[PDB]
RNA sequence: AGGUUAAAACUCAAAUGAAUUGACGGGGGCCCGCACAAGCGGUGGAGCAUGUGGUUUAAUUCGAUGCAACGCGAAGAACCUUACCUGGUCUUGACAUCCACGGAAGUUUUCAGAGAUGAGAAUGUGCGAACCGUGAGACAGGUGCUGCAUGGCUGUCGUCAGCUCGUGUUGUGAAAUGUUGGGUUAAGUCCCGCAACGAGCGCAACCCUUAUCCUUUGUUGCCAGCGGUCCGGCCGGGAACUCAAAGGAGACUGCCAGUGAUAAACUGGAGGAAGGUGGGGAUGACGUCAAGUCAUCAUGGCCCUUACGACCAGGGCUACACACGUGCUACAAUGGCGCAUACAAAGAGAAGCGACCUCGCGAGAGCAAGCGGACCUCAUAAAGUGCGUCGUAGUCCGGAUUGGAGUCUGCAACUCGACUCCAUGAAGUCGGAAUCGCUAGUAAUCGUGGAUCAGAAUGCCACGGUGAAUACGUUCCCGGGCCUU
């Protein structure tokens, strides 16, 4: 906004684990306002994903997100003549919302039957940087790598 | 813009009801359709009476009209002959026991429907359309007014294209709800068509 | 449709019309505008002509009518196709 | 509306009244589930005799001060357009601009 | 190359200078808004609903028709409505007044006719003046034209922070000042400065609602402690509590610290249900678009008068090569289907809402309580949750279309109703260019009610349940505010 007035809300933590971390990813699962829908489906896919480790559901999803978290991106900068995408520091915690956002986003377009296996298999490659979301992370650090010259605009 | 309606948007922060009785579902359609009845006969019996308002009420199989005037010796006749003439045909339209009660319209250069209707007559008379406002304004002023507004619209002097003309004194506060401000509005039936009159009346804030 | 338990709905007027002529030998066409009326097992035969907004157009009335309204047989609206 | 379509609507209201008993009781015999197979029939035969404008189903609620077929309103018997005229002139008991 | 000297015919009623107020700029500066950006969900594609253009038609009635017309007037066209068409009919008349004369008014039936109506035929004749019929002519009647003659009402810029006046002063004058400037604010908000000093309309406040608490009152509402109990606030009781609705309390940048021009204010902290306009609504300045409405109504003028008025039946407003707008339902597994099982708010009802019971596969039917309602009825909330199944398929997705058989409302569902049952099982597998909404209890999603209304919502108006994402920032797009050029 013009005003910057906008503070912040607080989020609870999810039940099973008491993270925020997870109630937030939670959130980007949910469509049509339907969180215990989306609270089971997270669940799931988290118990598949600790048995297929060794690793707890927390240190699991982690290890995932590492994997996805960008680091630098691009954002376009219009000056006197034309328009440069300029490559940007993410800040710590649109790093968390964007691999939230690649993981589900992944997982969605694949074609296994339920929503909690699709999560599982991506947040299982995403231990091993594979799939998309990794792909997606990848393809980001290479246009911002491509623009690296314009690091002062 | 257009502006909501003075009287209504206050009728129940500081101005009254002109109707004041209780019905159901069952009669109230009826009850309405009455009431305009006796006001329709009432103010075409009354025009030279200087009637500002006509409050009605229904206190038990019974109507109770109030007729607010500042000529009241016309409304009433010699020793009381005219309000009982009024008093039949009021129940005749009510079909119910009627009452008629004379209210005291004192200044009436401070009633909005009294001053409306003034300005109104002249018209109609071929009176220049500025002389009427200045006088009705001036004479509230000096009457005591806190504020007073008079517009007037349509084909004035019987010009072809129509304008909107206004004058204003003192205080008139639109927005401030608790404001005891009278609003009323006339026609005058002119050779070259209607002229519209509205009158604002500022009397103190409450 | 109309309820079972109310019978087949018939235009009085035009019960006596049908029955001062099966009786007879009256051909003449039958002019109503009664398309409401439905078709009784009893004038098949003879032409009841029924009105479609306009003019009263000619039904030759058969066993197979029976059942139907009169007014399905009487269009109203004249059609011919945009541009053909 | 036009003074003709407004003494319509007073001859379908007397119309409906007069043949108010007559029409119940013939709707009784044609309703009656133990009646017999003639007299429905000519029950429903005698229904279609009486003028049509006799039907309460073919009155229009009309505004009683102007006769507008539309934007009725059962409570005050008026139009859209002359309630409001009414309500902000004070003219109806207890109705005032609403905010929640 | 051209320079220099230098006409006329013809033609126009101006051409021109400086300055003033606006508006505008692909001029400058400073600000704001779901205006971008950051996000989430849609439209444009499909089927269907609905409005419009067009075409068609005897008629497809009239109006709205960049933003600001297109689920708009219409909060509900089978007849009615209805204003349109076809045909059948009337002429002081369907609706008023006046006069003359006839008759109480009314009820009860017969024929002709689609009906209007016509011709009758019975019964009453009560209590002038009711109320009918007829006869004259003043007149009535018009949803006929002009919203570019009008009133009233409305949209719109825009809930934007603006718009002005008196007196004074400056300028030959149009005008200027105030209202600009330095800060500040959501705000022409406030402070300070100042040839201005004051005032008005706007801003804010006063109003409704929501969030906390108190007091009073305690049934049809309530159940903490009691006492019984068929375990049902069911009964005795209880006035605590939830709640109902009256009256009060509460928020003021008041308190504290820093900052700041010893100012206005700002940033943060405490206390508190709530913190800086707490949330939402109502409230729309001077004006603008000859904006909308003569079809709500009113009205100047014009026009028609055995007709552009009035009555009736049937049809039409529901047409259909097509184009657009607004919606609904989907394309599935975050789902479909089956079983079980929780938790709402708000509202309506007497020609009304209608329980129970029985009958029906069902829509419904018969019988029949209770309720003008904190009591009775509408009336099971659905999403949710548990268990099963389906296993990625045009499918156990989707439910368009069509056949057959019914129900209900209504004189009457052919044109042209809603709903039920059986069968049928279309397109559609996430939508080109393009485009819309939304900053929090919002979006998204899930049900519930109401107005109109005999019947007839996917529209409109209202109510709760679940319940997000994101906003670094103001360069760009759109609209706007202030100063300057
Ligand atoms: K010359
Ligand atoms: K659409
Ligand atoms: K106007
Ligand atoms: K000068
Ligand atoms: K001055
Ligand atoms: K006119
Ligand atoms: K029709
Ligand atoms: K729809
Ligand atoms: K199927
Ligand atoms: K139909
Ligand atoms: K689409
Ligand atoms: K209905
Ligand atoms: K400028
Ligand atoms: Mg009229
Ligand atoms: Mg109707
Ligand atoms: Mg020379
Ligand atoms: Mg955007
Ligand atoms: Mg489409
Ligand atoms: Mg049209
Ligand atoms: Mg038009
Ligand atoms: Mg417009
Ligand atoms: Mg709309
Ligand atoms: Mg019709
Ligand atoms: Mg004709
Ligand atoms: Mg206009
Ligand atoms: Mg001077
Ligand atoms: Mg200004
Ligand atoms: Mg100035
Ligand atoms: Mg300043
Ligand atoms: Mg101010
Ligand atoms: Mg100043
Ligand atoms: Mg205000
Ligand atoms: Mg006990
Ligand atoms: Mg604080
Ligand atoms: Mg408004
Ligand atoms: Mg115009
Ligand atoms: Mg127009
Ligand atoms: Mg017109
Ligand atoms: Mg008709
Ligand atoms: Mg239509
Ligand atoms: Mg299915
Ligand atoms: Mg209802
Ligand atoms: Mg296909
Ligand atoms: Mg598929
Ligand atoms: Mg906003
Ligand atoms: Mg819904
Ligand atoms: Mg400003």
């Amino acid at each position: 906004p013009r005003r910057r007035v906008i503070g912040q809300r607080k989020i609870l933590p999810d039940p099973k684990f008491g993270s925020e971390l997870l109630a937030k990813f939670v959130n980007i699962l949910m469509v049509d306002g339907k969180k215990s829908t989306a609270e089971s489906i997270v669940y799931s896919a988290l118990e598949t994903l600790a048995q297929r480790s060794g690793k707890s559901e927390l240190e699991a999803f982690e290890v995932a997100l590492e994997n996805v978290r960008p680091t630098v991106e691009v954002k376009s900068r219009r000056v006197g003549g034309s328009t440069y995408q300029v490559p940007v520091e993410v800040r710590p915690v649109r790093r968390n919302a964007l691999a939230m956002r690649w993981i589900v986003e992944a997982a969605r377009k694949r074609g296994d039957k339920s929503m909690a296996l699709r999560l599982a298999n991506e947040l299982s490659d995403a231990a091993e940087n594979k799939g998309t979301a990794v792909k997606k992370r990848e393809d980001v650090h290479r246009m911002a790598e491509a623009n690296k010259a314009f690091a002062h605009y | 813009g257009q502006k909501v309606h003075p009287n209504g948007i206050r009728l129940g922060i500081v101005k009254p009801w002109n109707s004041t009785w209780f019905a159901n579902t069952k009669e109230f359609a009826d009850n309405l359709d009455s009431d305009f009845k006796v006001r329709q006969y009432l103010t075409k019996e009354l025009a030279k009476a200087s009637v500002s308002r006509i409050v009605i009420e229904r206190p038990a199989k019974s109507i109770r009209v109030t007729i607010h005037t500042a000529r009241p010796g016309i409304v009433i006749g010699k020793k009381g002959e005219d309000v009982e003439k009024l008093r039949k045909v009021v129940a005749d339209i009510a079909g119910v026991p009627a009452q008629i009660n004379i209210a005291e319209v004192r200044k009436p250069e401070l009633d909005a429907k009294l001053v409306a209707d003034s300005i109104t007559s002249q018209l109609e008379r071929r009176v220049m359309f500025r002389r009427a406002m200045k006088r009705a304004v001036q004479n509230a002023m000096r009457l005591g007014a806190k504020g007073i507004k008079v517009e007037v619209s349509g084909r004035l002097g019987g010009a072809e294209i129509a304008r909107t003309e206004w004058y204003r004194e003192g205080r008139v506060p639109l927005h401030t709800l608790r404001a005891d401000i009278d609003y009323n509005t006339s026609e005058a039936h002119t050779t070259y068509g209607v002229i519209g009159v509205k009158v604002w009346i500022f009397k103190g804030e409450i | 449709p109309r309820s079972l338990k109310k019978g087949p709905f018939i235009d009085l007027h035009l019960l006596k019309k049908v029955e001062k002529a099966v009786e007879s030998g009256d051909k003449k066409p039958l002019r109503t505008w009664s398309r409401r009326s439905t078709i009784f097992p009893n004038m098949i035969g003879l032409t009841i002509a029924v009105h479609n907004g306009r003019q009263h157009v000619p039904v030759f009335v058969t066993d197979e009518m029976v059942g139907h309204k009169l007014g399905e047989f009487a269009p109203t609206r004249t059609y011919r196709g945009h541009a053909a | 509306a036009k003074q003709s379509m407004k003494a319509r609507e007073v001859k379908r209201v007397a119309l409906a009244d007069k043949y108010f008993a007559k029409r119940a009781e013939l709707k009784a015999i044609i309703s009656d589930v133990n009646a017999s197979d003639e007299d429905r029939w000519n029950a429903v035969l005698k229904l279609q005799t009486l003028p049509r404008d006799s039907s309460p189903s073919r009155q229009r609620n009309r505004c009683r001060q102007t006769g507008r077929p539309h934007g009725f309103l059962r409570k005050f018997g008026l139009s859209r357009i002359k309630v409001r005229e009414a309500a902000m002139r004070g003219e109806i008991p207890g109705l005032k601009k609403a905010s929640w």
